[PDB]
DNA sequence: TGCCGAGGCCGCTCAATTGGTCGTAGACAGCTCTAGCACCGCTTAAACGCACGTACGCGCTGTCCCCCGCGTTTTAACCGCCAAGGGGATTACTCCCTAGTCTCCAGGCACGTGTCAGATATATACATCCTGTGCATGT
DNA sequence: ACATGCACAGGATGTATATATCTGACACGTGCCTGGAGACTAGGGAGTAATCCCCTTGGCGGTTAAAACGCGGGGGACAGCGCGTACGTGCGTTTAAGCGGTGCTAGAGCTGTCTACGACCAATTGAGCGGCCTCGGCA
């Protein structure tokens, strides 16, 4: 059991930053699935870069490259 | 002062302004770290993580979730609701081409 | 005079390898000669960026294996890697 | 204390929320100063003015 | 000196049908890197060959089940949009004259 | 009423032809291009390639427009939907 | 010569495109916004396509000059080569 | 005595570094002498531009130092920058203060 | 001893000191700027490389980066960027 | 207290969509190249990537304390269902036009070709710049 | 009290200069194919209309979320261990460059067959009246 560490109020906060006024109670356990598949897709690619690089620590570059590949770039971790 | 709780579903807008103004990361670090480690072991056991790389995954996730909710908001408001539901996320995540 | 340099005859030969009865309209040939070329640009571009992301002057079977492992979807990845490793094995003898 | 200066923007933003006078983003309406524009923004806005 | 009669193509040495030579020539001439190791065009040719086998196996089965005997863009579009794997490899492409996968949204159906 | 619309859908999904008339579309391509530069020539193939991209883009938009309408419980599409399907996909704002 | 030729994207053709997309009923406001959306799409593709032709020092737009614009706009198009 | 191609071109950006990277990144087998100058100018222009917006955003928010919020505000306010950066996310950047109009009280 | 890293840091800092002389920038914001410069650089050079091949031309050229920066950048941002590129090359080809 | 209607059910009649048969010419194969130009074998060459190390940095693995997450009940705003109105989208119809076929024109242009010159990559030594660092200092 | 800014040293990088050689700007011939317009055709579209039915709306009732309450657990907070990761080296296998030989991939040709393309037929399937009985109200 680990995904339930994405707490009920954590989803409410993300939704609140996202501008949504009112949240149905079904949202939490569905959204945990969406965050899960998003993390799983970026980790598959990031671990693939790190495996290719022979190292066995996932670097910031391994995840930045995976995110750049998926067209969801981030700036701040040394792009 | 005067309104306080006025039209319940309005401390809601006070939370929108708080979490939209500020730049905390809204998921607890240790829970999120346990999530990425206990995901990644399904594909390679005995990985290490750089202590910033887990935060880079977090900031990508919170950006992705925020964007998803903003798109969900449009789906609810279009469907004449101020309340979001899973069926809104199903629309949004379909139209961006991610799910079906 | 001029030349076009096309994949047309190879995909024709591969069609006849899997469906000995079947043919290709030149419009569908144009689709294939686009598709195989687009996949080639994706995989070469990905292997290149991956080699630059390791500061290596070469690209080799492991870089391009990795590019395929990223860029293809689910079961197409592990099947394609099986065919690539069959081929490189049977070539290097 | 000085934290009342940070709270006062939100106090005004709440009074304006009771009134509903807020803009198309739900913010307090705030004035343009054209000295803050870049030469490119000045060119775009001068084109929007024609 | 002297050289072997029908000194064999890299494809035929690999047992592949895609042109390993042309792939190697393209990988250098497109300038993807200053050096392109001798295995890379073999492996890439095998992958292009395998994807080509996979997509044509589906397209010909679709064309046959559509009662035709020649592939046309329609049959490729029907293969690519039926297969959940190729559809997510090919989410960002249009097949010229391919048409679209025939569907009615379920709520539109009578009764 | 309401039955023959579904029969049109079945027909226009079975067939793969151009739905926009060639001459109007060809004139439109020129009448747009002729303010980036005057007196372009368009190769006869290129106007077809623009049309294939356009009809596929429009169909790919009406597809997600349909999903927007059905999500809003009505069956008839409206400008409200096309604005959403663009606004959520990313072409505007 | 030139004109506002956009009205040549005639109402039945938009109904055909929409019918291939499977929408059962079309509200009459759709047509004049659809022409807007299509014109914006052609503007964005042709803007790039013309600049490839400018760069090649040509006056003739080939099918490649459009296919390359479509590639970089994330709407790749098989069936015209390259 | 040397003089930098940067200052010779009237730029702060490192024209030599740009010329080095344009070879070392494999972008083609040959690089023309004008190409790094022209590219360095565009990088310089965009860097000055994005900072000029961010500086004004920081100064309007009463702060003596630019921090990622002022960059996210800059990038998302001007629609040409937003149209350029539609596929990026800013570290600790937050988002524009948007409330959708229907959610407000009447 | 570990080798030096590489970044645009002093140049972006110097650029700030010719547009807001009064103002500083956080190392977090520098991390974003140093990422943004590398990303825009990799787009322009990476897309220019395709123009070179589409034309079968061997040289990456000022004549043609000028195309890439009107493809990548939208609207007036493109026109003003092309202006700065034009001015820069005009100084450089005068100075040699 | 003898009847016939309302209601259900059966049979043949009948008009729409569907799968199938025919023939002609568009466009595929199947050429023979022919022909030329890539691709390959045989070389010799430089350098890049590999394999072996070890030192030092960055990540695992354990410690305290207040805030946030949880579970609680209350209640009200909202969604979902619904009835009813009437605006507008469909469906059918007629006539006009302009989209398509096609033909032939003639010019504008892409392209191939050959020349040749100035542009750039190569290498080298010199020198100045940018990075890492100590510590002053300002938010 | 930390996160940023400035001065000091140095090593790796940029520039000046020399130097060779081949990219591509250039001029022209060149034949292709595009823009053009004429003439013609009928399938398709614009405007008219009935009339249907959907969407929009007002209104009610049920239930699910916001909300404030109080409780306690678990996230954020710093030590000690050690396994890694980056340099740094020295080595060997790798790949390029090089150029003649000839295998094969192409364009164009001829030439052809045959797929499949429209147009035309022959079903099966749908929904529908003409005939018979009783269940049910009744003179």
């Amino acid at each position: 059991d680990n995904i339930q560490g994405i707490t009920k109020p954590a989803i409410r906060r993300l939704a609140r930053r996202g501008g949504v006024k009112r949240i149905s109670g079904l949202i939490y356990e569905e959204t945990r699935g969406v965050l899960k598949v998003f993390l799983e897709n970026v980790i598959r690619d990031a671990v693939t870069y790190t495996e290719h690089a022979k190292r066995k620590t996932v670097t910031a570059m391994d995840v930045v490259y995976a995110l750049k590949r998926q067209g969801r770039t981030l700036y701040g971790f040394g792009g | 002062k005067k309104p306080h709780r006025y039209r319940p579903g309005t401390v809601a807008l006070r939370e929108i302004r708080r979490y939209q103004k500020s730049t905390e990361l809204l998921i607890r670090k240790l829970p999120f770290q346990r999530l990425v480690r206990e995901i990644a072991q399904d594909f390679k056991t005995d990985l290490r993580f750089q202590s910033s790389a887990v935060m880079a995954l977090q900031e990508a996730c919170e950006a992705y979730l925020v964007g998803l909710f903003e798109d969900t908001n449009l789906c609810a408001i279009h469907a004449k609701r101020v309340t979001i539901m899973p069926k809104d996320i199903q629309l949004a995540r379909r139209i961006r081409g991610e799910r079906a | 005079r001029s030349r076009k340099e096309s994949y047309s005859i190879y995909v024709y030969k591969v069609l006849k390898q899997v469906h000995p009865d079947t043919g290709i309209s030149s419009k569908a040939m144009g689709i294939m000669n686009s598709f195989v070329n687009d996949i080639f640009e994706r995989i070469a571009g990905e292997a290149s960026r991956l080699a630059h992301y390791n500061k290596r002057s070469t690209i080799t079977s492991r870089e391009i294996q990795t590019a395929v492992r990223l860029l293809l979807p689910g079961e197409l990845a592990k099947h394609a890697v099986s065919e690539g490793t069959k081929a490189v094995t049977k070539y290097t003898s | 204390g000085l934290g009342g200066q940070e709270e006062e923007e939100e106090q005004r933003w709440l009074d304006a929320l009771e009134k509903g006078e807020l803009d198309d983003n739900g913010d307090l309406k705030k004035e343009i100063n054209e000295r803050l524009l870049t030469a490119r923004q000045r060119a775009l806005l001068q084109k929007a003015r024609s | 000196g002297k050289a072997r009669a029908k000194a064999k193509t890299r494809s035929s040495r690999a047992g592949l049908q895609f042109p390993v030579g042309r792939v190697h020539r393209l990988l250098r001439k497109g300038n993807y890197s200053e050096r392109v190791g001798a295995g890379a065009p073999v492996y890439l040719a095998a992958v292009l060959e395998y994807l080509t086998a996979e997509i044509l196996e589906l397209a010909g089965n679709a064309a046959r089940d559509n009662k035709k005997t020649r592939i046309i863009p329609r049959h490729l579009q029907l293969a690519i949009r039926n297969d959940e794997e190729l559809n997510k490899l090919l989410g960002r492409v249009t097949i010229a004259q391919g048409g679209v996968l025939p569907n009615i949204q379920a709520v539109l159906l009578p009764k």
